[PDB]
């Protein structure tokens, strides 16, 4: 049995979030060993490429591939869609605000200000 | 590196009400005025 | 007539404030979908 946890912290560059964002979606993907065996020993060589060294013209994608990573897209779409946890309208606290703008800048005075 | 909002005293260009609290914020005595006092009293 | 006579509770001024921001005075109604 296995054990692990990662805490949040500050989003201090859009770079730290990007990344826990791709360690995520690493861990999950499954590769076939199958099809890499298959596509290897069509190509041999050509595999190991340099930064500059082989070249083969474009490798064309049967469409079943396209499709996983088209819903993989719309997931992380939705995933992101989800990036700011809204706060329930809640009237309870006294009203000293006249719009939501206003409203929301008497939040931020609120944080700056104690 | 956050940089606090600004609420003016002069410019409210949108019509927002602050709470007085918030609105607010944003004597030297010497001692010889007692010997002169004193002084004058005597 | 008038009475001149000690109200109850009090005219305090978040319940102005609150009465204005239930005034809504013109949000908007929204552009019609057709």
């Amino acid at each position: 049995k296995k054990k692990r946890k990662n805490p949040d912290l500050g989003f201090s560059d859009y770079a730290a979030a990007q990344l826990r964002q791709y360690h995520r979606l690493t861990k999950q993907i499954k590769p076939d060993m199958e099809t890499y065996e298959r596509l290897r020993e069509k190509h041999g060589e050509e595999f190991f490429p340099t930064s500059n060294s082989l070249l083969h013209g474009t490798h064309v994608p049967s469409t079943e591939e396209i499709d996983r990573m088209v819903i993989d897209l719309e997931k992380q779409i939705e995933k992101r869609d989800k990036y700011s946890r809204r706060r329930p309208y809640n009237d309870d606290a006294d009203i000293d605000y006249i719009n939501e703008r206003n409203a929301k800048f008497n939040k931020k005075a609120e944080r700056f200000y104690g | 590196w956050k940089i606090p909002p600004c609420i003016s005293n002069w410019k409210n260009a949108k019509g927002y009400t602050i709470p007085l609290d918030k609105r607010l914020a944003a004597v030297h005595i010497n001692e010889n005025f007692a010997k002169l006092a004193e002084a004058l009293y005597i | 007539v008038k009475n001149k006579a000690p109200a109850e509770v009090q005219i305090t001024a978040e319940q102005l404030l609150r009465e204005a921001k239930e005034r809504e005075l013109e949000l908007l109604p929204p552009p019609p979908q057709q």
